């Protein structure tokens, strides 16, 4: 959530459910992978 | 009241500051001074006035304006005369057609006559053009430096008959008189658009679907206005224009106030509840007068049911057509007051172009 | 086969600075050049002249049409 | 201005009443009254995760010529 004060604040979803469930007020982080649970952006935290 | 405020003029003269120019002006035209006509810009600024007459007069000062041209008639190329086998006709033509002359005599018959007697390949200026009709000109209609067609060496070209043709930019885009340097309209706000966010906008902080700007600035340039005579030349053109549209929108108004007498021009239907149906076909008509006319309708009938044009760029004609919860008369009469304010609004710019450059 | 005597896009008469801008930007090359050739000329990598002080010089305005068919426009004289 | 039809009725607008386009498509689309509901094409599940798609254009719903939602594109 851009915005302090939208309490959800972090939503992690299936590229179907997004329209369902995210709207304007959010903004997207990196990706989640599904079978290890690591942020896209934390890969390197990963031991080589 | 002051429709037509404040007007910048600003000819555009020679920087002989540069020795490059300087020099070479003197080298070939053994010029030390500004041209004798010069290209003058034009900024006015409007105020209470409908974007449709701002941009109808400066439609009417780009191509609709009559004016004049350079032309060749028929046979004064002589086939014969000119030697020269790279100057066609077709050529030399185009090239002196769109010399921009600032003509205030119709009869002033010009020649070319240019033979090569050198090995050089010598270049034919615009001071070649010699004048042998008319009035003697104290002052040139064109510069004497526009570069008419070389010629080979030891050939020649002969035109005999160059005169002065008048028509309007819109069939030929020779006649243009004006052209456009700046439009913007004043009342309404801009976003900096430098910035990455507004870069892909107009920069107006409204739609154009919902803005109805009333304060404007026009920006104009003339191509070849006498140097002595720049503010005469320009108010000239403005009051020809002003009196053009005064004119076209008048001849409107002779077949709107004939509402019997079913001229194939105006056909008027009562339909379904009540409804009056005006459609008005003008033959060579053009967008300036059908969005005035439906700019100046509307203002007159904020309720109309529908009024609308459409300029096909085939069938070369405006059919407006009006529906209103009218009588015929009543639909007439209101539409012919819309007329008459087209008039006086555009006899107002007039008399405040006369009072504002003088 | 020459500069036309007004600008194709917009029509402002570019062609009356025609004849004093081909010698200009001569004159202009001539000191903006080296060691290079004049076919060599649209070749050199160290090479920039720009004309827009020339053109403004010559009172033409910074319209994008008069300055592209002013400069670009070849001249016939020059290539037969 | 350029359909060639009978041009509706604007009558009941104010100079400065705001029509929408789903408004002008409705008054186009009452001539020839037709039920219409289905996905646009501008609604893709590959750009959904990017770019916040308005609620009311993923949907195109049309109720007798009445177009009161979404948006037509090449669906439609
Ligand atoms: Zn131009």
């Amino acid at each position: 959530a851009v915005d302090s004060s939208q309490k959800p604040a972090e939503i992690e979803v299936t590229r179907k459910d997004v329209i369902k469930k995210i709207d304007n007020h959010y903004a997207l982080a990196d990706l989640r992978c599904s079978v290890c649970h690591v942020l896209q952006h934390e890969v390197g935290q990963l031991n080589i | 009241e002051k429709i037509f405020q404040n007007v910048e003029i600003k000819p555009f003269l020679i920087d002989f500051s540069n020795l490059f120019i300087k020099n070479a002006a003197k080298k070939l035209f053994q010029l030390e001074e500004q041209l004798p006509l010069v290209p003058v810009n034009v900024v006015m600024d409007f105020k209470g006035i409908s974007r449709a007459a701002v941009h109808g007069l400066s439609r009417v000062l780009q191509d609709e304006i009559p004016n004049y041209m350079l032309d060749i008639k028929p046979g004064g190329y002589k086939i014969e005369d000119s030697t020269d086998l790279f100057m066609t006709e077709q050529f030399i033509r185009n090239r002196i057609n769109f010399i921009p002359i600032y003509a205030k005599n119709e009869t002033l018959v010009f020649a070319l006559r240019s033979l090569n007697n050198s090995c050089e390949v010598k270049t034919i200026y615009s001071r070649d053009l010699i004048q042998v009709a008319g009035p003697k000109l104290k002052y040139p209609i064109f510069n004497p430096t526009f570069e008419i067609g070389f010629l080979q060496p030891g050939k020649s070209l002969i035109i005999e008959d160059i005169y002065i043709k008048k028509g309007i930019g819109r069939k030929h885009a020779a006649f243009n008189l004006a052209v456009k340097t700046h439009f913007s309209h004043l009342d309404i706000e801009q976003y900096p658009t430098d910035k990455k966010e507004y870069m892909a906008l107009s920069g107006y902080k409204q739609s154009s679907m919902t803005s109805d700007p009333r304060h404007h600035r026009l920006g104009l340039c003339f191509p070849a206005v006498p140097l002595p005579h720049i503010n005469q030349a320009v108010r000239t053109y403005l009051k020809n224009a002003c009196r053009i549209i005064i004119g076209r929108i008048q001849s409107i108004q002779k077949i709107y106030e004939n509402f019997e007498e079913p001229q194939p021009e105006l056909v008027l239907f009562s339909m379904d509840e009540e409804k009056t149906k005006a459609i008005i076909t003008i033959k060579d008509e053009t967008h300036t007068i059908g969005n005035l006319l439906k700019t100046y309708i509307y203002e007159m009938i904020p309720d109309i049911s529908f009024v609308g044009y459409q300029c096909v760029p085939h069938k070369q004609e405006m059919v407006l057509t009006i529906i209103h919860k009218a009588s015929q008369e009543d639909l007439i009469t209101l539409l012919e007051k819309s007329i008459q304010n087209i008039i006086q609004t555009f006899q107002i710019l007039e008399k405040n172009v006369d009072e504002l450059i003088a | 086969m020459l500069i036309p005597v007004v600008c194709f896009t917009c029509g402002f008469p570019i062609g009356t600075y025609a004849a004093i801008f081909d010698k200009a930007r001569t004159e202009y090359i001539k000191t903006k050049m080296g060691g290079t050739l004049p076919q060599n000329i649209p070749l050199d990598a160290s090479l920039q002249i720009e004309l827009k002080d020339l053109i403004t010089a010559l009172g033409i305005p910074m319209r994008v049409c008069c300055r592209t068919h002013l400069i670009t426009t070849l001249d016939y004289r020059k290539y037969y | 201005q350029t359909t060639q039809t009978d041009p509706p009725c604007f009558a009941n607008y104010s100079p400065t009443d705001l029509l929408d386009g789903k408004s002008v498509v409705s008054m186009l689309l009452r001539q020839t009254p037709i039920n219409y509901q289905r996905a646009p094409t501008w609604y893709s599940e590959v750009y959904a995760p990017y770019m916040h798609y308005n609620k009311q254009d993923i949907s195109t719903q049309i109720r007798n010529g009445e177009l009161i939602e979404g948006v037509l594109d090449k669906k439609a």
